[PDB]
């Protein structure tokens, strides 16, 4: 969270 | 915020990630969003698109049309679009107002819209999906489920 698949 | 998110939700967004890297995108923008809500094929979400008219095949040919495809799949992590991003931030907002403290594909479909302005958008404008009917379908479909 938020910027990637799953951050 | 993931932690809050449904299994489904959360393979919507997994599968967003790959509807980018399929159409050799090198980010994932609310368009790939909306690619892995239908694909995903179960939820509200994807119900109340479908009772829209609006198909996978319509969206992947308005994709093609506005953003077309690169000239490689690329390895590894997609960074989201900005316009993506601000989606899955309004996302928490949409399930909060409707008594969730889930988020489920339909909040998914409900930030985007909320958004309002990025592919997605214009891609169920153009085949004929007014973002209030979407939002109007969503919220039906949801009154269905509490009889």
């Amino acid at each position: 969270w938020l910027a990637f698949v799953l951050v | 915020m993931y932690e809050r998110f449904t299994d489904r939700a959360r393979r919507v967004v997994v599968l967003a990630q790959e509807e980018a890297r399929m159409l050799n995108h090198n980010y994932i923008g609310t368009e790939h969003i909306l690619l892995g809500l239908i694909h995903e094929g179960e939820g509200v979400a994807a119900k109340s698109l479908e009772s829209l008219g609006i198909s996978l095949e319509g969206v992947r040919s308005q994709v093609e049309e506005i953003i077309g495809q690169g000239q490689q799949a690329p390895s590894g992590h997609i960074p989201f679009t900005p316009r993506a991003k601000k989606v899955l931030e309004l996302s928490l907002r949409e399930a909060l107002q409707l008594g969730h403290n889930y988020i489920g594909t339909e909040h998914i479909l409900l930030g985007l819209i909320r958004e309002g302005e990025g592919v997605a958008a214009q891609v169920l404008v153009k085949l004929g999906a007014e973002l209030t009917r979407v939002r109007q379908q969503v919220i039906q479909l949801l009154s269905g489920y509490l009889e």
